């Protein structure tokens, strides 16, 4: 779900949206794998 | 319910076992529970 | 706009320092 | 005698110094102990 500073709400809605700052998002598929991690001796993790 | 240096069981939501209870250099993590030494071993527990 | 997905979204599975 | 003992001499030291320098140089009593430590692990493991 996305929204913006002023703007209105309304039954329909036109495709030009609202006027602001740059962005940018992501999206991936996460599938059943398999990782080995390595843990240092202070306990975190460094390597996948 | 909290002793050192004798022997006693746990009882955790289960995660029943035997261990002598000792001051620790482990660093947790706050979201976890407990952690393990090689090979799978209950090494440390943080009370709930 | 195509990107290859570096090291990004490993978790910890088990919660177990 | 001199030379054949100032012979061994610098081949023994030069043997040693390469031992401690090379760091795979002792394979197979570190191999026994990863038969024993895994074979022991694997004994842990049939448990789960």
């Amino acid at each position: 779900l996305l929204a913006l500073h002023r703007s209105y709400l309304t039954p329909g809605d036109s495709s030009s949206g609202w006027t602001a700052g740059a962005a940018a998002y992501y999206v991936g598929y996460l599938q059943p794998r398999t990782f080995l991690l390595k843990y240092n001796e202070n306990g975190t993790i460094t390597d996948a | 319910n909290l002793v050192k240096n004798k022997c006693v069981n746990f009882n955790f939501n289960g995660l029943k076992g035997t261990g002598v209870l000792t001051e620790s250099n482990k660093k947790f993590l706050p979201f976890q529970q407990f952690g393990r030494d090689i090979a799978d071993t209950t090494d440390a527990v943080r009370d709930p | 706009a195509y990107t290859n997905s570096f090291t990004r979204g490993v978790y910890y599975p088990d919660k177990v320092f | 005698q001199k030379l054949i003992a100032n012979q061994f001499n610098s081949a023994i030291g030069k043997i040693q110094d390469s031992l401690s320098s090379t760091a795979s140089a002792l394979g197979k009593l570190q191999d026994v102990v990863n038969h024993n430590a895994q074979a022991l692990n694997t004994l842990v493991k049939q448990l789960s």
